């Protein structure tokens, strides 16, 4: 009859499709829809959630608390306290709903927001400086070489200057998840602005922080997560 | 009729959770052997996509499964709804059902796909479940979401034996509707319906006892040389 | 077929003439065309969407603070209505007698205290005359008002997280398939201390994980941030209030079996006394029934 | 010629599936259709029709008239007479034309009818109890227990008061036909009000009681009712 | 191709040119949406239609009762009409010699009693010139009432059901495959007693089954509810009236060799009696054949 | 043209005689030994959809007929009319029908299916029918609804012998009118067209004529206790 | 709806870029040895495409694949995505997926066909690229394309073995987009990704590292004289 | 239902054929097109650029710069200097970027379009002959039957007269790539007018010559260009 003809990829089963399919069980009504708190219609909505990023993973501190918050003291020199490579396949970020959340994308795009808090009592006081070394920089190594770039000055006493904002600086447009020499991203370094100056000699400070993506973040290309492995059924 | 403009694709439109769950993935793995196969239908088995569900807390989506074997020559799949029994074996007298849905095939001819629409009977699924069915002083308490549903199960035959044993059924939600979300999972699933992560490695021997975490945090030898 | 009642149109055709035969979906347009945050997550400020119904007080108890109240899924408590409902029968509303703010046992805050949780509506259950209603009546949905304060000097330090994760099902304690028994995971007011992790934790009866980290589901805390939380920093703020609706798939459920909400309280810092010589300071939760009905009515379940 | 695709599910063949088929014997003219009394469009108005439960369902009473009716008499302290446990897969019920249409759907909702009907003499009097336990309580064990629930009081001397409604009490949408603890209905069971009086010392009641669907009933996901085996070839 | 002359559109399509060829059937609107009962099964009143056709007199016989007529299948009998019909040959209409009150042999109902069925037109088949024009015709239609009629003391007890059960085909009385013989499915106007169940009863010669329990067709009592019926209680009434249209799938048939009709009459509860000293009372039944019409005429079909 | 509203679903949809009924069930199997195999068109045969028509006195309905054979390479269906003979064999020259409409297919290909509509004689299908066919004193009576109507019946040939025997009638009542409603049944079937419910286990030996109800209905221990 | 006029053909529509690379040409073979194949996508690999596209400095295009095998019986591709692990062998737990698109075909009823659109990550495709991805001191720099970017691999396994091993990946290049023209190459690829065209015959023996240009000119015996 | 057919070509895969496909990774996000300059939506354009005629191929001079230029001196008779057969299958043109388009295609038509350009110093003077022998004639041998043809007096201190245009000549509408008797192009060969007067005497010239394509050249029928070959896999 009617001159059909069927091309290559016609009895193809393509996982990724769309189609539509026959509904076994008929004229099934489905229980009624009622309002439930929370709808969520997108995953990158929970990438804007702020999230503690690991920033103390070392030998004894993985697997505990204590993983979250790295410890500041009085020194007479400024120190490198942190250094934050950015890539969302690192344990750092990976592990955090932004990370976890870009670790399904094959590459990314946009701003990362970095908010940093300091643990201590309400007599101490320092100021902090945080810099993102560009695509391209060697980490700085000291503060003079920190400064050049993208940075904030971190006081306490305030807490609106803890949040720094990772600009978008690349060549390509989208930047891979997986680390690589040619989109790598750069470094979030923490610094001694001035010093930490505790209420009394030897008192300590307590610093964690926290990520989560800018409006401007988007990501493409789902794949599967390097954050999942199964390695034998599940019984 | 209708004209329905929509776009070619927006910025995030990956992330969506219509997208983000759109895709039919494995749901489980069945042989054949004697011929008969049968498989209860949960996304608990699988990990990975196990843990792209528990994103959320709730879902209320259509799901179609699709069934992918390398046997030949005829087959047949039979929907048992919730609260009868199933057949057993093939040659079973069960397989001749007035009412229960089945769909006979012929693998080398295509993939056989039909829908599921939402029966979850409490308005979304449960991804996690913090209650129990029985009341307080009931013996045998079922924890979690074991209770809150069964989606039914698929029965299995072959009817000329021919090729391989393997069935895989691909499922792909549908038509999704995701509420509170959840953490990402950071452990190795141990079991199903459970979300303990202690892994117990061994058995017969010595050295038993002594059970894992597994999870995906991994190291650095120094903060700030990073 | 059928059809139903950079830019691409399409004809919308059902060629299976059902819905749920059709394939997957799209955001439609009736003409050319020609989003990027969800405030009901991160936690609004209750104030973000309205302040008019709130000094808070509810049912002849007072509290005194509410700019800082975190209102769970930017979404204000309300009664059932309808329309949502399954029965018809109509629920009881207890009103100020069971709606009312009813403070826990305190709980001392030391240096290595893992956490607390409490599961609710459970933790009310044996509280006034909330606490009866849930045993003479079938099912019951309520939303609550969590008001956690810690009270320390300005020579303390130390932080919590105070995060209220709805369907929180615990992990047991390790090894072998068990359920976590009726009894661990409906500990009453007193909650739950987060003794672990160890290797030599006790492993009998289903009791629920200890490893805070974790979650005791196996998810990592600082990704806790995604429910309804507050940190509460000693060095700024001694307090906290969440304003949690009801969240669950059914309009009604037991509250005896099912416990819809768990308040989880994470010494994220530890509590490093300065130079006071105050080693532990209380922790005190105080939790309102707010917008709570009853239906079912029957014998009291109670055994 | 034209691109068709045949994706997945087309050569198939499903049981439940809705498709237009060749007619053999073509031209074929189909005997007129007159006007039968009786026409059923809907198999849920069978399930609507009173029909009597088996309450007396014993050792020695099964296969027999007598296991449709209880016997009461005079006592002194109220008893528990009877219970329904509320299960459409339960032999009470689901010999019935509302259980036996609901043993074909796997779920259902809206309210039972339950009506009593006592035949005795026309100088007998009395005074029951009809109570329904909702889901989540236990039986009841005394009569102080069961009137705290739904309960009527059925008087003899009216045949108005006999119906008691089992109200839709659930927490889901719809109740599982097998009857299993998540979802279980509850208990409908007869106590003595104040007592059944007869004419005379020594009289003796009996007692029937019928179900029906009320018209909010529905039922979903047509399956095998278990009301039906063939475990042997029909010749 | 061919077309034909939450809410979902379709274009009507015939793919093959033909009905019967067609899909499974749906409920078609011309415009877009945007039942629970029927009342014709349940056994209506008669005067839940209307009361205007009923003192209950057919044809020279009384009957002094008519709100507690059950009308079967809330409809009321009336001639084939025409365009129902299949010859257009002129029916008979014997009218009020043909269409009275035939009473039939009263029949003892006493302790241990196991019902009693009639079949019709069958039990009329000698009864007046209704039972003449069954045999001097081919084919014939016909309604009837039935009055069924059990009176006792405000002391005696117990319950009858009367049921008309269109199409009431026996089973035979046990063992191997066996048709019910033509004799003992048409006894006349006796009826049949239902002397069983017991394992000593005889089969011979296709004698229908006797377990009143499972309506001798292997269906439950209790659901015979669902054909037209009352229910006589001792307690409450003494008698009974039916009216049955004629129901077959055929405008006319045989009436001989097709018994469209049984009557049926069980004692639910048995008879029990009170201090009086009455074992056993009387059921009376008194059909009337209404709107009988009868076609074919020959020499008498009788023997 | 006309573009037809009906609904997506409504509440007792699942319920309705069409959808009750609707859906295709097995109403025979036979094998092709020697090539050939014949089926005389009929619900009796398999209990659990003769148990769903049965709750009608009355009904009207075309049948789709759909056959699922494990063989293959070629096969021949005739349906015959009334009133002749079938071929009794393969390679039986009544198998040359200018009339008697018949259906080709290659099992491989795909499952045949054609539609064969109300044949009923009588304006409708009679479940149960109290009469007989013959006068009074006649010899042989058949009680029941076996002279009332005869569907027809299938033969089967195979002209490419290949794989199995094995051949499945699956047919859907459609477009059904149900009429007069009827308990269900609440015993096991003992025969075809007869409605009667003994079962007769045993022949040969002693304690035979003892016979069964086979009824559904359990007991409970204690009424009041339930 | 829209009408969209063209033409037939005109005069050089041979020629245009868009007719000129597209045509689906073979871009690698693999073979199935031990069930498990695997081929990162690249044009590299055969010299006559890689010339075509090397007209240009810079390509923006779709791909479409189709996949030509001599194998039978059913065999399932994997579209692996960037910076994660394939799977490695059949039978490899990475062949269940949640997310990763792969494509299920049965050799004997067509080729499958699928598209790639343009994941370029540079807005568009260099064909020659100057420079490298790690800075000057960097011990191993990669010179030229190969760190621009990377197309992904496509995973093959067979799930019944039957016939052949022998796979062939053909490309079209479609919605093509070409920019800065360059002289065609004339001389033989001696490498992939790298634009060195001396040969290097030998390894063993001697008369090693004489190595030969292997260009396209040929020559006459006296100019004038043609 | 709908009363296909699949002819003949239905399942076929044609390399050349046109045809949609299903698009693996949906919603997949194509980065941005900026503006890139030097677009080139047609590869006959390449053809139209000027190219340098490998003119001296012999022996020694292939594989060297020297390959592209002639010497003319000062002689006392006139001599053939050059011989371009025109033949796009020819080392000749085969090479250039007209050439080299055009053996894609395996017939073309249009005019060739061929300049001179002498190398000398600016004291030097010449008169050139420049003939283009039609198709069906011998070359020429001597100068006087060089000019009965197409031809032009290419004068150094000039530079307008370099370009001598082929004109398209021809019995069918097309000539095929690859030389052949039948539709063979002709020949254009240089001679010398007058002389080439060097400022002193044993002076030399040196000449080179481009080709590039008219704008009426057209191609048709795109074939594997003999200009590649893979005689081993590349790895």
């Amino acid at each position: 009859g009617l001159p059909t003809r069927l091309p290559s990829g016609s009895q193809q089963f393509m996982t990724t499709e769309d189609e539509q399919s026959p509904n076994i069980l008929p004229g099934f009504h489905p229980s009624k829809k009622i309002h439930i708190p929370g709808m969520i219609t997108n995953v990158m909505h929970m990438a804007r959630v702020d999230s503690f990023i690991p920033i103390n993973n070392i030998q004894g501190e993985v697997g505990k608390v204590s993983m979250y918050y790295i410890t500041v003291t009085k020194k007479t020199v400024t120190e490198r306290i942190l250094v934050l490579p950015l890539e969302m396949s690192n344990t750092l970020f990976a592990t955090t709903l932004l990370g976890e959340v870009l670790n399904y994308y094959a590459n990314w795009s946009g701003s990362i927001t970095i908010t940093f808090m300091c643990v201590c009592d309400a007599f101490s006081t320092g100021k902090f400086l945080v810099a993102y070394t560009p695509p391209g920089g060697k980490l700085p190594e000291d503060r003079k070489q920190a400064m050049l770039g993208v940075h904030i000055i971190w006081d306490l006493g305030l807490q609106s200057s803890c949040t720094i904002v990772v600009p978008w600086i690349s060549s390509g447009f989208y930047r891979r998840t997986k680390a690589d020499s040619f989109t790598h991203g750069g470094y979030v370094s923490l610094w001694y602005q001035t010093a930490f100056v505790p209420p009394v000699s030897g008192g300590t400070g307590s610093i964690l922080a926290t990520c989560s993506a800018c409006p401007d973040m988007s990501v493409r290309m789902l794949r599967d997560s390097p954050m999942m492995e199964q390695k034998n059924e599940l019984q | 009729i209708e004209t329905r403009y929509v776009y070619n694709t927006n910025t995030n439109a990956e992330a969506d959770v219509e997208m983000f769950l759109g895709r039919s993935a494995l749901w489980g793995k069945v042989t054949l052997t004697r011929q008969y196969a049968k498989w209860e239908i949960n996304f608990q088995e699988q990990a990975h996509i196990r843990k792209k569900f528990e994103f959320f807390t709730y879902l209320r989506f259509d799901m179609e499964v699709t069934i992918v074997t390398n046997n030949k020559g005829l087959m047949q799949i039979m929907f048992v709804p919730p609260g009868i029994d199933h057949p057993e074996t093939h040659d079973d007298r069960k397989w001749d059902s007035a009412s229960n849905p089945s769909v006979f095939f012929q693998p080398k001819s295509g993939f056989p796909r039909f829908t599921i629409p939402f029966t979850g009977l409490a308005s979304a699924y449960y991804m996690f479940y913090d209650g129990y069915d029985k009341p307080k002083g009931s013996d045998n308490n079922e924890y979690g979401i074991a209770p809150t549903n069964d989606m039914g199960l698929l029965c299995f035959r072959t009817l000329d034996n021919s090729g391989g044993n393997d069935v895989k059924i691909y499922v792909k939600p549908k038509h999704i509707t995701a509420w509170v979300p959840r953490p990402p999972r950071a452990t190795q699933y141990t079991h199903k319906y459970s979300t303990n992560y202690h892994y117990k490695p061994n058995s017969s021997g010595p050295d038993e006892h002594v059970l894992k975490d597994r999870h995906f945090i991994k190291t650095r030898p120094l903060i700030s040389s990073a | 077929g059928a059809q139903v009642s950079s830019v691409i149109k399409y004809f919308n055709i059902n060629y299976y003439k059902d819905s749920a035969s059709s394939g997957l979906s799209r955001q439609d347009f009736s003409q050319d065309p020609s989003t990027l945050t969800n405030p009901a997550l991160m936690s609004p400020s209750v104030e973000a969407c309205g302040y008019s119904d709130r000094q808070i007080t509810i049912g002849n108890s007072t509290i005194t603070t509410s700019l800082h109240t975190v209102l769970a899924y930017g979404e204000w408590p309300t009664y059932l209505s309808d329309i949502d409902a399954t029965s018809v029968d109509k629920p009881t509303h207890p009103e100020t007698s069971a709606d009312r703010f009813y403070t826990l046992d305190s709980v001392e805050w030391q240096v290595g205290s893992h956490g607390w949780w409490w599961k609710l509506p459970d933790a009310l259950k044996d509280m006034g005359v909330f606490g009866q209603n849930m045993y003479y009546h079938s099912m019951g949905r309520s939303g609550f008002i969590i008001h956690t304060q810690c009270n320390a000097t300005k020579f303390h330090s130390g932080a919590l997280i105070v995060a209220v994760i709805p369907e929180h099902q615990l992990a047991y304690v390790g090894g072998v398939k068990v359920n976590v028994g009726y009894d661990h995971t409906h500990p009453g007011q007193s909650g739950h201390q987060i003794r672990g992790p160890s290797q030599s934790n006790d492993r009998s009866g289903g009791k629920p994980d200890e490893d805070p980290l974790f979650n005791c589901n196996g998810t990592l805390l600082g990704n806790i941030t995604i429910f309804p939380h507050q940190i509460i920093n000693l060095r700024t703020n001694n307090s906290s209030t969440i304003v949690v609706p009801y969240i669950n798939c059914v309009p009604m459920d037991n509250m005896l079996k099912h416990n819809n909400l768990s308040l989880v309280i994470i010494p994220l810092v530890p509590l490093r006394p300065g130079s006071s010589g105050i080693n532990s300071v209380p922790i005190t939760v105080t939790i309102a029934p707010y917008k709570s009905e009853f239906s079912g009515a029957m014998e009291a379940q109670r055994q």
